[PDB]
């Protein structure tokens, strides 16, 4: 009974860390696009001036 | 920016096939429940006396 | 036999949260440095303007 338990508390913990995973390399995509729009505004303004 | 896509945590039994072993451990029906003896236990013992 | 399988899995998902750690920090670090190169920009406009 104890195995199972373990098991199952051990799979739940996988399935959350690739959920985890998932959503950090959205969050991460999200990021890197906008840093690229600001630098690009940033090199648009700068020329401009 | 490096990607997390080669970060795979693997299970223990996800899916093998649905194997669903029956173990049926029957431990406690081994019990060894011994036949008394021929008697002379406590009618002899209680009719001979002395 | 369970055991084994069961502490084998565990340390590669404790290997792989290692590894994810360590990524993560350097992506932290990384888009703390392109933020504070942003901001400087940011200043060094304003002030330019
Ligand atoms: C992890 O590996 C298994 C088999 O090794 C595969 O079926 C599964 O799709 C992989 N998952 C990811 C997120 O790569």
């Amino acid at each position: 009974s104890a195995l199972g338990k373990l098991q199952d508390v051990v799979n739940q913990n996988a399935q959350a860390l690739n959920t985890l995973v998932k959503q950090l390399s959205s969050n991460f995509g999200a990021i890197s696009s906008v840093l690229n729009d600001i630098l690009s505004r940033l090199d648009k303004v700068e020329a401009e001036v | 920016i490096k990607d997390f896509g080669g970060f795979n945590f693997s299970q223990i039994l996800p899916d093998p096939s649905k194997p669903s072993k029956r173990s049926f451990i029957e431990d406690l029906l081994f019990n060894k429940v011994t036949l008394a003896d021929a008697g002379f236990i406590k009618q002899y013992g209680d009719c001979l006396g002395d």
